[PDB]
């Protein structure tokens, strides 16, 4: 509820359209970036919990 | 205003524009009580 | 045009503008709109990649 | 070269496996009674529908 | 006993809109494409075979209704479209709505018609599942066929331009209307008008020579009623070809094979299935009426 | 030439409740469709605020009308029965055979 | 034993009674009310013993058969007992006299050509003679395709439903009205066989909608044509559920390569009687979601269809 | 949920010479003008529009016959009839009596046709109600709707010959039209030596209807051109006559075709399903000494 706390107006609502934006390409398909990593079940644990 | 700017902006479009279309004849209670009025309504008599 | 709760309560429900076939030859246009499986998002942030 | 330049579009599908969650209590169900109807009648079979 | 039912699940409601386009339209025919108790949205009216941003015709839409069954609204609850469709042998009850009021009686013979006058008077709009459902239109034989006389008098003469109040105008007993056409698909039109010249050509061959003789004696001093649309003028061929003695066997094998391509003119001239309404009032509008395929 | 078997094929029979998916739901001894075309219950949800001392004027508290449907599920199970389905239910009273 | 046993039958097969309500005299309304919905509360439920009182309720059926007589040789010795029947009448030889022909006979009528129909020429060659198999008994071959009276003078039948072969005449009874139910097979009916030399589909396309039903229909054509400048003719069947207005602009597509040759023979001849084409008989409405049944035969390859009511329209012409 | 037996009210007796006349036949298929069965006799036939003072008309009784409600008789009571109703797929019974005789052939087409003989032997007098029964003429098809085969030819040479006397032979006319040859057995009709006329809503508008035929396909062809436009009429020029193609349309002008052209489209299909729409049955079982049938019917 951070992202929407001062009311919608215009200037909050496109900054919420650009924000789908970096979230839809890097956090998307999760599962499959999960086997390439470093780290591991902390990023599943980070995406799911 | 116009749907925005307003507190708690999840019960916009529930509150708003979904009564207007709904609220025809005020049935969304539990009816209990009846008042017949007299010992035989008849179907004639205003029942509350 | 709408605010973005019905958006959010229109697009996990109803078909696409228009959207493209499956599983045969050619990208068909879609008629018998009741058994493809589609969840385009590329509506909602209007995008090309 | 022709006396332009252009843009191309595709679309694509990807068959992907989804993970669905669902919190608690969050629809009340109803379960009616099931029915017959019988229709549709030939010589052979009577095609009945519950 | 036989329960034939079909009722429409909906996923998202009627409009305040469509409920007054739908709550006053009680009784009146729409298509199917499958036979079920069940069916989707995208399946009822005639909005599958024609469209906005698709240009329709007036034949095909027309011609595609040969291959449905059609059905019989029952109710319309704010959920669900209630129908009934039709049993080969079964009476019903049926009761138009619709806003060019024409009257029927008893003992008439009803067919079903795309909706030719207006497309907006017809199509109706549904905000909430898109789909529109276009309705077609229950007419009788008198207006069923005048309009398709309409039709292939209208489409030749659309090339005849490269005209409004000749070619369009239903001349029905009493009042003239005029249809819809500004942007159709008239190729499927295209084939019956050139699917005339594969008989009104080729009729023409095996004409008689005796029934000829008889439009000179006509139009001179013999005048009839409905005969003077030759208005005292003779066609330039009508002398042109009585130059036989009247031989009768030839006119007798002549008029054996004409009388074949009489039969094949239903198969071109075809409107859909038939309705027999036996009982009927008029204030009412209510009929009585068992099915039979056409 | 000999036989050597023809095999049983079982359905598992796995309802609604048995699955653990009923931790989701709320399932009822509930009957009734046929009766009930669809309403509503109208929700009055009511609505906790803050108290400070603003120089503004002040928030009354608000009363929010909630706005709750039902939705109409239809499903449909159909059977085939055969001609000999229908009459020998009735005959009895042969011989081993029958 | 004949009334121990025998009227539990009749005890039983009776139709249900329409049951009686009485007006007048209160407390017996109630009692016949009342033993309505518990009647009717049986063909609600999906249990077992509520379910086969919901099977005595019966439509009619009845249909009614045909007893013929052939000349034995006219019938080809076997049948695949579902075909189409024909019955050709010019004169009456004795008092009740009938002649047969099925859809493997009338392509042994007119000497037609084996590219017409390369399937069953080697198939119906041991069936009949060749050609004068039945030129023995009608001197009227040419004449009715010559004048265009052959194609009114076949009455169309339907199907099969058992034949007793002797030795000089062989009894046909055939099948009407609707559903042919078969005798040495109790509880199915008899299945009609067409071939698939001579059904054409109508639906093949690319993927590219059309509507289901219960209504596929078979259509009985007829097309003409004149080779080695001799008369005759072609059996060729169709299978559609689209409709009258469709399939005879259909039927034309279809034979568009006859037509096109045709009048490069009459351009420079008038003979009035070659100026009429054909014919359309509709023989029934098979269950469209069916299924055309490939099944092999004497090769022969033949569908076989089920539950097929019958009809016979009059012979329609078209161009 | 079957009753088809309708007794239908007279309002007096019969007469004492139509006592056998009437037994002469038990079984006809007669029309019924009404859903109900509580009915007066003048709306069951075809006095409430064929009679004495109505012009004589083709069309309207070719449009009345598949508009009404057929039904079968059983017996003659002295009361009143006994009609047995119509459904799709009925049964029946028929037991002949038509002059001329018509052969019944079993399995073939037999259909429903408006008569047109002298009416001597075609109708029943009765005054007790003022209603001559008519019954209808049934004849099978293939002699029965080329009926109107021989005669039609028969009938436009006696109308130039009605303007002009110097035209026609009447004897040599007479000969291939006065006899219909069907099945090899030849049928002779009913002559009309008193002046037919119930065929000038045919043949006066056959004349008209052959007058723009040739016509109409003159521009037909030149109008509509694609290369997808049909094959088939390049073929079709074998067939269309060297006159036809030799038309000036000086004469008639575009806006002036209106009124002429509609005319002729008009009678393309009015004409069409009144050689169609002859409702029609079959016989499956028949008896040829005993003239008792079992058959079947469906209107159509």
């Amino acid at each position: 509820p951070v992202y929407s706390e001062r009311g919608l107006k215009k200037a909050v609502k496109s900054d919420m359209v650009s924000m789908f934006k970096a979230h839809l390409i890097e956090h998307s398909f999760f599962l499959d970036k999960a086997e390439l990593m470093t780290r591991g079940k902390q990023y599943v644990l980070t995406m799911l919990s | 205003a116009t749907l925005e700017q307003r507190p708690f902006p999840y019960l916009a479009t529930e509150a708003n524009l979904l009564t207007q279309i709904k609220e025809s004849a005020a049935d969304g209670l539990f009816k209990s009580f009846q008042l017949l009025l007299g010992k035989d309504a008849r179907e004639g008599s205003v029942r509350f | 045009n709408r605010g973005l709760y019905t958006l959010v309560n229109e697009y996990s429900a109803r078909l696409a503008g228009a959207p493209a076939t499956s599983t045969t030859d050619l990208q068909y246009v879609v008629v018998n709109g009741t058994d493809v499986f589609l969840d385009q998002p590329c509506h909602m942030l209007q995008e090309a990649y | 070269h022709p006396g332009f330049a252009m843009t191309v579009v595709r679309t694509d599908e990807v068959l992907a496996e989804h993970i669905l969650y669902c919190s608690r209590a969050s629809t009340s169900m109803f379960v009616g009674l099931p029915s017959v109807v019988r229709r549709e009648v030939r010589s052979d079979a009577v095609t009945f529908e519950i | 006993a036989l329960d034939k039912s079909i009722v429409v699940n909906l996923t998202s409601r009627l409009f305040a809109d469509e409920l007054a386009a739908l709550q006053s339209k009680i009784g009146s025919v729409l298509p199917l494409g499958d036979c079920h108790r069940l069916q989707n949205i995208q399946a009822l009216g005639l909005g599958c075979v024609c469209s906005r941003e698709t240009s329709p015709d007036y034949i095909q839409i027309m011609q595609y209704l040969s291959k449905c069954t059609l059905a019989v609204l029952e109710e319309v609850r704010p959920d669900s479209l209630r129908l009934t469709r039709m049993d080969p042998s079964d009476n019903l009850q049926i009761k138009n709505v619709y806003a060019p009021f024409f009257q029927w009686d008893s003992n008439t013979q009803l067919a079903v018609l795309p909706p030719l006058f207006s497309r907006k008077d017809s199509t109706i709009v549904l905000e909430s599942n898109g789909f529109d459902i276009v309705f077609p239109m229950v007419v009788p034989q008198q207006l069923g066929h005048a309009i398709l006389q309409q039709l292939l008098v209208y489409h030749i003469y659309s090339k005849i331009s490269a005209l409004d109040l000749y070619t369009t105008n239903v001349s029905f007993m009493g009042r003239t209307y005029r249809l819809d056409v500004d942007n159709t698909d008239p190729r499927t039109a295209l084939r019956v008008l050139d699917d005339l010249s594969m008989y009104l050509c080729i009729l023409s061959a095996l004409v008689p020579r005796g029934c000829l003789r008889l439009l000179t004696a006509l139009v001179r001093h013999d005048r009839h009623p409905l005969t003077e649309v030759f208005e005292g003028v003779v066609p330039d061929e009508v002398t042109r070809i009585d130059l036989d003695q009247l031989s009768v066997p030839d006119d007798i094998t002549r008029m054996r094979v004409m009388f074949s391509y009489l039969q094949s003119l239903s198969s071109i001239f075809n409107l859909g299935p038939r309705l027999h309404v036996y009982a009927y009032s008029a204030e009412t509008l209510a009929a009585s009426c068992w099915y039979s395929p056409r | 030439e000999a036989l050597l078997g023809v095999y049983t094929n079982v359905v598992e029979f796995v309802k609604f409740l048995e699955t653990a998916l009923a931790a989701a739901c709320v399932n009822t001894e509930f009957k009734d469709l046929r009766r009930m075309i669809d309403g509503k219950i109208q929700f009055k949800i009511s609505m906790p605020t803050i108290a400070h001392g603003d120089g503004r004027r002040p928030n009354k508290q608000r009363q929010y009308i909630v706005m709750k449907a039902c939705n109409k599920h239809h499903i449909g199970a159909e059977i085939e029965l055969a001609a000999a389905d229908i009459e020998l239910l009735f005959a009895e009273k042969e011989t081993p055979l029958d | 034993e004949n009334a121990a046993r025998l009227g539990r039958q009749v005890l039983g097969l009776l139709p249900p009674p329409t049951h009686r309500v009485s007006l007048t005299r209160g407390p017996e309304f109630a009692r016949g009310v009342r033993d309505l919905l518990s009647k009717y509360a049986a063909s609600t439920r999906p249990t077992v013993g509520s379910l086969h009182e919901a099977l005595r309720q019966a439509p009619f059926r009845q249909p009614t058969y045909g007893d013929f007589l052939v000349y034995s040789q006219t019938f080809s010795p076997q049948e695949p007992l579902g075909t189409f029947l024909f019955s050709f009448k010019q004169e009456d030889n004795g008092s009740s006299m009938d002649m047969l022909l099925t859809p493997t006979s009338l392509f042994m009528l007119s000497g037609m050509e084996a590219a017409k129909a390369p399937q069953t020429h080697k198939v119906a060659g041991v069936w009949y003679g060749s050609g004068s198999g039945l030129a023995d008994f009608i001197p009227n071959l040419s004449e009715l395709m010559d004048t265009g009276e052959f194609h009114t003078l076949l009455t169309p039948v339907g199907p099969m439903v058992q034949s007793v072969h002797s030795t000089f005449v062989t009894k046909v009874t055939s099948a009407m009205k609707g559903v042919g139910l078969a005798r040495d097979e109790p509880r199915a009916h008899v299945g009609l066989t067409l071939p698939c030399d001579m059904l054409v589909d109508l639906d093949e396309s690319c993927p590219m909608r059309e509507p289901a039903g219960l209504n596929v229909t078979i259509y009985a054509s007829l097309v003409y044509l004149r080779v080695n400048q001799r008369p005759s003719m072609a059996l060729t069947f169709f299978q559609s559920g689209k409709g009258f207005a469709e399939v005879v602009a259909m039927i034309k597509d279809h034979f568009t390569d006859v037509i096109r040759t045709k009048y490069i023979q009459l351009r420079h001849e008038l003979y009035i009687n070659r100026l009429v084409f054909g014919a359309v008989c509709t023989l029934g409405t098979v269950p469209f979601d069916s299924h055309p049944v490939h099944q092999s035969l004497n090769s022969l390859p033949v569908l076989v269809f089920a539950n097929f009511e019958a009809a016979c329209g009059p012979w329609t012409v078209f161009l």
